[PDB]
RNA sequence: UUAUUAUAUUUAUUCAUUUAAGUCAACAAUAUCUAUUUACUGUUUUUGACAACAUGAUAAGGAUUAUAAAUGGUAUUGCAAAUUUUAUAAUCAAAACUAAUUUAUUAUAUUAAAUUAGCAUGUUUAGAUAAAACAAUAAAUUUAGAAGGUAUUGUUGCC
């Protein structure tokens, strides 16, 4: 009428009085009735959800609304482990969810493998619900979906979002903080190693390189050191002195020796089925009792840094200790833990791969015979007399 | 403007008793324009982004050359043992771009 | 409509 | 079979004169008759590929060969194992029906000529 | 002016038309994960089913 | 088979007293919702061409300024022709009559001979 | 199959566009409205539809598909195509999986070369 | 002008003439007066040229028939294979006798 | 292919003048019946009866399918990881395999149930 | 025939005529139309993006070890995205207490850089203000020492002397332009929404010859600053060698923000002007020149009756 | 999957009437021959005898 | 593989396909295919490179197209602003609404017989390089040594 | 604009008929209301 | 798959049964 | 800086040489005789092989001189509606000269029936030539055969 | 009443319906680089399409051009494109006949759901009168070809 239309809900009495309404009469209404009947699909649906619910000026989600009760029912529901229940109840859910729903509905999702819903639950607060469900909780409970369901695909799916493109990292500036992007990124590369997930493990290890986060489990830890040293009044520094004495860096470097000759072994064993010679200076590895191991604080991680250039191998021994499952198996299971870690230094390096490979049989280059196009003159080093002229000439 | 013509016939009682169109028959074959294109700035930004991005990659080597002040200590003042870091300067400075070093 | 505002102060820029 | 297929796609034109649509129905077959032909032919080089003596391609997945034995209870008398050969033979099993399959399209698809069109 | 109206469409309009128009991202019909049965068809009432 | 519009389907239900006040028939009525009346209510409207689009927008566009419909314009020249030739017919019907009832400061209009 | 498949559609004409032709007109009168064309340009980085059909290698208009050119791919069912056991055949046969047909196919039998 | 298009490119033919033969001089004038009492055992029953219908388009608003291939007609010879008898795609059957024999194989 | 399909419907806009064309896709889909969400247990002893469907059932009377099922069970006082397998029906291995950071049962804390518990 | 006119795209009178195809004819593609793929236009739309953040990030810059300690010390002020309502006293004695203990110029700065970010979201930067004073711009700002700030700094701090309104931009700033830091590119647009606003709130109509200045120098987003901010800093001008400038200055804005400011100032002042917390000096002689630039930039839409209403026809 | 490529192309009705058709197929065809699932299972049991 | 298809997308025809526009251009549309392809495969689609990622996103918002959109893209505004920009950029005549084609070439003469009536059996709006006058019969270099625009007699 | 020799021009304006002929049997029957009816052959 | 698929634009891939138009 | 024009490989391969290792390749492809990879940045689609022949048809209006004497008769088959073409079937026959002598032509076409009614026997009774064969296999068929 | 071709021909008849006004303009909200645009406010001079006069324009209607695929017309029928100079008359729920231009169901079985028809039993009986020659079945009591007008779109003519 005069004033930007803001139809009321409350105050809606017979006369009208506001006159938000579309009458049929008046006059100045053919203009107004063809907008009505040319509105778009979603009109009276998507304008009402934009003219309210709309993200905070200050830049935070807008919460707060006499909804609340219903959301502290879904995290007390949801808790609980009555997923369905959860689901069945956020139906009614209208305002935009805070992000401890989700981090309690994805958590009911984790039991069963109900990966199918996780995604279901993340892309809907993901990009249509102002990107509340962009939280380093929720996806880790997502990763911990897709590894019950052992499905490697969406894992890196998860990571697609993990780190997020452009728009929802710059313009929307819900980034996935750099602690919990390391732990989600620890989450998955613990799974596929584990599955023997050759390529696409190897993938995800390079942004933990190239982010340069690839000691964070000591920063972690360092920073859970630095909490009680913050409220006592001890001066904390962050430099490599203390990361070369940490029990965590300190205890890779007594299981060494064990995990050096079981690699060796693991690399001759293998070869000796491609190769015959193992057992044998026909080998490129070197041997590690010929060196620092078993005592292996002498040269073992020299040996290590030396054989796996490619990935940081102090670094996998750190991811190698505990499982998902926080069951420390270095201390807990000798043998299986660098059995294990045997793995992760081998997948997650490429040249090692490299000196796996088995000897394969020469190609003869040939010239095409005379007859038929497969039918090809083979290259005999043999039958001529000119004994140093190659094929290429 | 040049683009602008006079579309419209001045208005007439030839417009009422003809059954000539008053707007154009639509082209089925005109497909519905949409906005996909990137404005001056917008492109400006995409460009100023990468050169950020390559300065990393660059600095990270360049600042990462200094690996000959690393290996300027050996030859000069204290050899070395043909322990690792002899070696590492080894590897690293021949894949540093120091084929001679 | 013209002159909008004034130009600038004289100059001799050579 | 001249009916053998994993997808069947079926377009209703829709225009207001028998001859209109006749003329335009001959058209997407000259049409889809191009690209369906190399479209196809493209997996066909792709599956010959898949299969021959230093051709591998279908060399199975460390994964697939444990979907084929991840089963509790198999075909012959208890739980069951499949080596990675006959996974492989599976594998080859199925693309020579994908080859026929394909193979018998392009002929299919080469016999309409301006001449003989129906 | 000659008569020569195409029997068919040219390859060249074809490509010239079909690149004109985006493709919808529905279409692609991807799905590995599968179906949410409790979820799903619960959305939120903005884009629910 | 044998009837003539063999359709094998059941189309109506042979119940008599069946109505839409029943409540079995509401469980299956149709909503009219995205029906044969939607189309009907969307396209069949007085002036075809606004349902595409507002004509102030396309005569903004396409034209400079907005254009009355053809009815405007020949009720507009044939005042004119008629007030050019003749007098004595011209009732001053505004829609707000304050404009004519009382004229501003200035205006003062030439007069009419 | 036509004999020189190479070269009769290898060619810039299809093996019918008279290449070998001056641009000049003939001894009748409906062609002397045109004339003998002036020299081809001696230096002429020419449009690689176009040319100056100064010879069959350089014709007014190009033809060829700069594009290299692939075999059609063939319909044969390589699958159940008879072939000839290659040295490997004989050397690698036990690690072959064949159907009975390969097995006792009269197109080179490989049960009777296995026993051999 | 949106109309600059509705404007006529050549010049139309002009008129010069009298009143054609035998025509206005009550009188139909769509029905040929010469062409029409020409007489049908010489003529025949036919209005359009006799070719397989599927050629013909029902027109719309111009009570005729007009052919899909602008002018051109294709004879019955192009709607069957060589020497059809009676112009069939085959020999053996017709219409009918090809849709349930078809069944009863 | 969606290659494919990508040209097919791209068909709408070179089509002759006035025809629309509409598409009717027919696509084999691979779907999971498992059931651990859909259970094939025994009947209830309450069998339902007609009481269960009058008008409005559907909106009353039935939890849209599937039915929801606990998929989270606290280990009680003194269990044993037999002992749990027995309250869920489930085999201690699958229950040791199901929930991998459970390695000594605290009471107090939630097992994760079993995908293939009865 | 009539006054209804006929409907171009189902008539076949019309679309069977000669002017257009007829039926029976091949019926093809008349011509491809290749309009988005050769002159394609780019994407500004009129509805607001609906998920940008719509303000200034402070993009902490701290090792990750610190992270994980300071992570409670830092919780009670804004986290990404999500501001708690502690006290600002409550915070700065927090830092000042646990500075000493980081060993960190750098983390400090992010520390005491969510501070500005805390302060500023609550108002309260006089008080962070004078944390500038005893920590940073000694450091830094002074004598142009060595040590040049993180960006986050002055990203933060811009914001915390904008918010609530302190004249201790200058000086940062004006060390931030091509003779300082330098860091005068990468604010984002936000940042000189809150910055020209602060300063029309504060009325300094020679802030705005500077801050503005450096906008086109610095090539940003001139038309999507948005216009609740251009609206304040344009209202605070009232001299006359500024006033120049402005002029010279809005050929510089898009024709499309343009419309809208003449649109948002005429409500920002007269008809809506409730929504402003600040009730905005009245300069009419800057009110009319917007509203005449804007009309002039824009098409003028012939109307007749208006301009020759009285023109007199010289017969002679 | 019916999307318009005729008068109801381009302009305002772009949305309802393109709304329309789709609603107007909401349909799935859901469809497996039972000899199919006459396989055996994971559990070892025979599926659907 | 996707370097290889934006480059693909952008390699120019001859000049007798490139008459109308560029006809390559239909390839970055194989990049919706791709990128969704890259998901299902477990390769990430923000680990492409940098660089790359300046054109793969300018294809999707090119050829990706979200129903949400598809619904209300079409709007009365959203094109007449498309044609609001054109004519704020000048070049509007391969724009349909304002297209203003006025020249009607001729009916060539059938020199059969000259006195054979001729009419329009159709006419549609192809642009000049169909039938321009004989490039050889037109005069001389023109848009350099004239200006050419048609006017309406006053 | 394509074109094919013309038989015969109808120009039936409300006013009256004025039927040419150059006889032929016939093709497509062109036709044009635009303001004046004509009946193209 | 480029948009002129092979067939179309190849001497090897010509069709040497398709008959020319102007012949049928 | 259009992309198109920038790839146009019109005024040569000039603009589109940077890296000094391309241009070195620059010179071997052109040597050995195969394609410069560079040339191909801006691909000729060759006017299609029947666009060709289309183009000459129209010219001659339906070329009568080059049709064989088959289609001219009643119901013409693909087989002779294609222009002429000196297929390879007519490859071995030599006593053929340029210009067939009394008879010599007939004798030819039986010489083709017979090595046709060959392909067939061939066929059926299992002596086909196979992709993979070699000359001490091929002696070995056709001999064979030709029992 | 001039030397390939037929009218004599049943089957019908009681029929009605309409309400309680309201047009003087346009405005993306999610996932494309940020505009509070959030809630884009500027005060008021005319009389056709109407309740009224206001040019055109397509129908109903049989009477003398098929033997190897056709029995419904132009002169005009309410709402249509240049004549304006009193005036809102439009379907919405629940509502009242005076109207020429209409199959209504006639005695074994008879109201099930948006509200739907109680007086007229009297020999399928006055005068008037209705409609077929078409996949059906009636093929003859019988036909071009000579004729006048005071009218002058002509017998409802004029005198």
């Amino acid at each position: 009428l005069q004033k930007p239309a803001v139809v009321d809900h409350d105050n809606i009495t017979v006369e009208d009085p506001n006159r938000v309404g579309l009458n049929a009469a008046t006059l100045d209404c053919r203009s107004r009735i063809y907008r009505w009947l040319r509105r778009g699909p979603f009109f009276q649906e998507d304008n009402y959800f934009r003219r309210s619910t709309k993200l905070q000026r200050n830049g935070p989600v807008p919460v707060s609304v006499h909804e609340v009760p219903l959301m502290q029912r879904i995290i007390r529901l949801a808790r609980r482990g009555h997923l369905k229940a959860a689901c069945e109840e956020y139906r009614r859910v209208t305002s935009v969810p805070p992000v401890d729903v989700y981090r309690a509905l994805t958590a009911a999702c984790v039991p069963g493998a109900k990966l199918a819903d996780a995604i279901a639950i993340f892309e809907d607060g993901h990009s249509r619900l102002f990107y509340v469900a962009r939280d380093g909780e929720v996806l880790h409970n997502m990763l911990r979906c897709a590894i019950r369901a052992k499905h490697r695909v969406r894992v890196m799916w998860v990571y697609n979002v993990m780190v997020g493109r452009h728009y929802e990292n710059v313009v929307v500036r819900a980034e996935v903080d750099v602690i919990w992007r390391y732990r989600i990124a620890s989450l998955a590369l613990e799974y596929l190693l584990d599955s023997n997930a050759g390529e696409e493990a190897r993938t995800v290890y390079d942004y933990l390189v190239e982010n340069e986060l690839v000691d964070c489990d000591l920063h972690v830890r360092l920073g859970h050191v630095m909490q009680q040293a913050l409220k006592e009044g001890k001066t904390v520094h962050v430099q490599q002195d203390a990361l070369d004495g940490m029990a965590l860096s300190q205890n890779v470097v007594a299981v060494a020796p064990q995990v050096a000759v079981a690699v060796y072994a693991r690399y001759l064993e293998t070869m000796q089925e491609g190769a015959a010679w193992t057992d044998a200076r026909g080998l490129p590895l070197t041997d590690p009792a010929k060196t620092g191991a078993d005592t292996n604080g002498a040269a073992a991680v020299a040996w290590l840094k030396a054989a796996f250039p490619d990935i940081d191998p102090v670094a996998v021994l750190r991811l190698a200790r505990f499982r998902r499952s926080s069951k420390d198996l270095m201390a807990k299971d000798r043998p299986v833990y660098v059995q294990r870690a045997a793995q992760w230094v081998e997948l997650l390096s490429s040249a090692h791969q490299t000196r796996e490979e088995a000897p394969l049989t020469y190609l003869r280059k040939s010239r095409p015979s005379m007859a038929n196009p497969n039918v090809r003159v083979a290259w005999l080093p043999e039958r001529q007399r000119a004994h140093a002229l190659l094929a290429s000439d | 403007l040049s683009q602008n013509v006079a579309r419209t016939t001045v208005p007439s009682y030839y417009h009422i008793r003809t059954n000539l169109p008053q707007r154009k028959p639509q082209n089925q074959w005109e497909g519905v324009y949409y906005y996909s294109g990137i404005t001056k700035r917008q492109q400006h930004v995409v460009l100023l982004q990468r050169k950020r991005e390559r300065e990393m990659y660059l600095r990270q080597y360049n600042r990462q050359v200094a690996s000959l002040r690393g290996q300027y200590a050996a030859h000069h003042e204290k050899p070395l043992a043909s322990l690792p870091e002899r070696l590492m300067f080894a590897t690293k400075l021949a894949s540093c771009g120091m084929h001679n070093e | 409509y013209t002159p909008i505002y004034a130009p600038d102060p004289a100059t001799d820029h050579l | 079979g001249v009916c053998a297929s994993e997808v069947t796609y079926r377009i209703v034109l829709e225009g207001f004169w028998d001859h209109h649509v006749m003329k335009l129905a001959d058209d997407v077959v000259m049409f889809l008759k191009d690209v369906g032909r190399q479209v196809v032919d493209e997996k066909l080089k792709s599956v010959r590929a898949s299969l021959e003596s230093l051709s591998s391609g279908g060399a199975v997945d460390p994964e697939l060969v444990a979907a084929f034995n991840a089963s509790l209870k198999g075909p012959f008398g208890g739980a069951d194992r499949y080596d990675a050969d006959e996974v492989a033979h599976f594998l080859r099993s199925e693309l020579e029906r994908l080859e026929e399959q394909c193979v018998g399209l392009i002929n299919r698809a080469n016999v309409p000529i301006p001449g003989t069109s129906n | 002016r000659q008569g020569y109206l195409p029997r068919y469409t040219p390859w060249e309009w074809i490509a010239i038309q079909e690149a004109d128009q985006p493709i919808i991202h529905e279409t692609m019909r991807t799905d590995n994960i599968g179906a949410s049965y409790f979820f799903s068809l619960n959305r939120s009432w903005r884009y629910k089913a | 088979p044998e009837f003539n519009t063999f359709t094998g389907y059941p189309m109506r239900n042979l119940r008599p007293g069946y109505g839409q006040n029943l409540p079995e028939f509401i469980m299956k009525k149709r909503l009219p919702n995205n029906t044969h009346y939607e189309l009907f209510a969307r396209r069949d409207i007085p002036n075809e061409d606004n349902a595409m689009y507002g004509k102030l927008l396309y005569d903004m566009t396409i034209h400079g300024t907005s254009l009355p419909s053809i009815y405007r314009m020949h009720k507009d020249i044939n005042k004119a022709q008629r007030n050019d030739r003749k007098l004595s017919g011209n009732r001053f019907k505004v829609l707000n009559s304050s404009g004519a009832k009382s004229p501003p400061s200035g205006f003062e209009a030439i007069p009419d001979a | 199959q036509l004999q020189h498949r190479d070269r009769i559609i290898g060619s810039h004409g299809a093996g019918l566009v008279n290449h070998q032709s001056m641009a000049t007109m003939e001894i009748r009168s409906n062609f002397t409205r045109v004339q003998n064309a002036a020299p081809a340009a001696d230096l002429f980085r020419t449009k690689v539809h176009e040319g100056l059909g100064t010879s069959d290698k350089d014709p007014y208009l190009r033809t060829l598909p700069n594009q290299e050119s692939r075999p059609p791919e063939s319909s044969v069912l390589r699958v159940a195509a008879a072939t000839a056991p290659s040295l490997e055949e004989r050397q690698c046969l036990h690690q072959k999986w064949g159907t009975l047909q390969y097995w006792l196919g009269d197109q080179y039998p490989r049960l009777p070369l296995f026993l051999e | 002008y949106y109309w600059s298009r509705y404007r006529i490119p050549s010049q139309m033919p002009k008129f010069d003439g009298p009143a054609p033969v035998a025509a206005p001089q009550k009188t139909n004038e769509f029905i040929d007066p010469i062409d029409d009492k020409f007489p049908v055992t010489i003529r025949g029953n036919l209005v359009r040229p006799d070719v397989p219908e599927d050629q013909y388009v029902d027109s719309w608003y111009v009570c005729t028939s007009m052919t899909h291939h602008l002018g051109d007609f294709r004879p019955w010879s192009a709607s069957a294979p060589a020497n059809a008898y009676r112009f069939r795609p085959y020999n053996e059957f017709d219409s009918k006798g090809r849709e349930y024999v078809e069944h009863l194989r | 292919s969606t290659e494919f399909e990508q040209r097919m419907y791209g068909i709408r806009h070179w089509l002759h003048r006035q025809t629309s064309c509409e598409f009717h896709t027919t696509y084999r889909r691979n779907v999971v019946h498992d059931s651990a969400v859909f259970p094939t247990e025994h009947d209830p002893e309450t069998k339902p009866s007609h009481e269960h469907h009058r008008l409005f059932s559907f909106a009353l009377d039935w939890q849209s399918a599937p039915v929801d099922y606990l998929s989270v069970e606290l280990a009680r006082e003194g269990d044993s990881w037999s002992s749990l397998a027995k309250r869920l029906g489930c085999s201690e291995s699958e229950l040791k395999a199901a929930n991998g950071a459970m390695e000594e049962v605290v009471a107090g804390v939630a097992v994760s149930v079993p995908g293939s518990a009865t | 025939l009539g006054y209804t006119p006929i409907n171009p795209d189902t008539s076949p009178m019309l679309m069977y005529s000669q002017c257009h195809w007829h039926y029976n004819l091949p019926q093809g593609m008349e011509r491809p139309s290749s309009v988005n793929r050769s002159l394609p236009a780019p994407y500004q739309p009129h509805h607001s993006s609906v998920n940008k953040y719509r303000g200034v990030w402070i993009s902490t810059e701290m090792h990750p070890a610190f992270l994980v300690g300071l992570a409670p010390q830092l919780k009670k002020l804004p986290h990404g995205r999500v501001v708690p309502q502690t006290p600002v006293a409550e915070v700065i004695d927090e830092f000042n207490k646990l500075s000493p203990l980081i060993d960190d110029a750098a983390a400090r700065d992010g520390w005491l850089a969510k501070i500005f970010q805390h302060c500023a979201f609550q108002r309260s930067g006089a008080e962070a203000m004078a944390l500038w004073d005893k920590h940073c711009a000694p450091r830094f700002m002074r004598d142009d020492s060595a040590s040049a700030p993180p960006l986050p700094l002055v990203q933060a701090i811009l914001f915390c002397c904008s918010k609530s309104d302190s004249a201790e931009w200058r000086p940062i700033f004006t060390k931030c332009l091509k003779d300082g830091w330098n860091y005068t590119p990468s604010f984002d647009t936000p940042q000189w929404s809150y910055l020209l606003k602060s300063l029309g709130r504060q009325g300094d109509e020679e802030g705005v010859r500077l801050v503005l200045e450096e906008m086109a120098d610095v090539q940003a987003d001139l038309d999507r600053v948005e216009a609740r901010s251009l609206v304040y800093a344009l209202n605070a001008v009232h001299d006359k060698a500024i006033y120049n400038y402005v002029k010279k200055y809005l050929f510089y804005l898009g024709e499309r923000k343009v419309k809208f400011l003449r649109i948002t100032y005429a409500d920002l002042r007269g008809h809506g002007a409730e929504k402003l917390r600040v009730p905005l000096k009245e300069n009419d002689s800057m009110f009319y020149h917007v509203c005449w630039h804007a009309s002039i930039r824009q098409p003028r839409q012939f109307s007749p009756r208006q301009l020759y209403f009285d023109y007199a026809p010289s017969q002679l | 999957e019916q999307y318009d490529n005729l008068q109801y192309k381009r302009y305002d009705w772009q949305g309802w009437y393109q709304r329309m058709v789709d609603v107007h197929n909401r349909n799935v065809s859901i469809k497996c021959r039972l000899d199919d699932l006459k396989r055996l299972d994971a559990y070892g049991n025979p599926f659907v005898e | 593989y996707l370097r290889s298809v934006v480059d693909h997308a952008y390699t120019p025809t001859s000049e007798g396909l490139q008459r109308f526009g560029s006809v390559h251009v239909v390839e970055k549309k194989k990049v919706p295919i791709v990128l969704t392809q890259m998901d299902e495969l477990g390769i990430p689609r923000t680990h492409l490179s940098g660089p790359l990622r300046d054109e793969v996103e300018d294809a999707l918002r090119k050829f990706s197209i979200y129903r949400n959109r598809f619904y209300e893209w079409g709007r009365a505004v959203k094109q007449f602003d498309f044609i609001e920009f054109r004519r704020r950029h000048g070049w509007m005549y391969d724009l349909h609404l304002m297209k203003n084609t006025t020249k009607m070439l001729p009916p060539i003469r059938d020199p059969s017989q000259p006195d054979s009536t001729m009419a329009s059996a159709a006419m549609v709006e192809l642009p000049a390089f169909f039938t321009e006058r004989h490039p050889w019969e037109r005069n001389a270099l023109e848009s350099l040594l004239s200006v050419t625009k048609e006017r309406e007699r006053m | 604009s394509i074109y094919f020799n013309l038989n015969g021009i109808l120009i039936w304006l409300n006013v009256l008929h004025i039927n040419i002929i150059l006889i032929k049997y016939a093709f497509l029957i062109l036709l044009n209301n635009l303001e004046y009816l004509i009946i193209f052959k | 798959a480029p948009s002129i698929p092979r067939s179309v634009w190849d001497p090897a891939h010509y069709n040497e049964n398709w008959v020319d138009s102007y012949s049928t | 800086v259009d992309p198109y024009v920038r790839r146009s490989t019109e005024r040569g391969v000039g603009h589109l040489l940077t890296n000094s290792f391309d241009m070195a390749r620059r010179e071997d492809r052109v040597a050995h005789g195969q394609q410069d990879l560079t040339e191909r940045n801006t691909v000729h689609y060759g006017v299609p092989i029947q666009q060709s022949i289309d183009e000459f048809v129209l010219s001659h209006r339906n070329a009568r001189g080059e049709r064989p004497l088959d289609y001219f008769k009643p119901f013409p088959d693909f087989r002779a509606q294609r222009l002429i073409r000196m297929y390879r079937d007519i490859e071995g026959f030599s006593l053929l000269k340029q210009r067939p002598e009394a008879f010599e032509w007939e004798l030819f076409t039986r010489y083709r029936a017979h090595h046709q009614q060959r392909r067939e026997l061939a066929l059926l009774h299992g002596l086909e030539p196979v992709a993979n064969e070699t000359a001490a296999e091929r002696t070995a068929r056709r001999l064979a055969l030709d029992e």
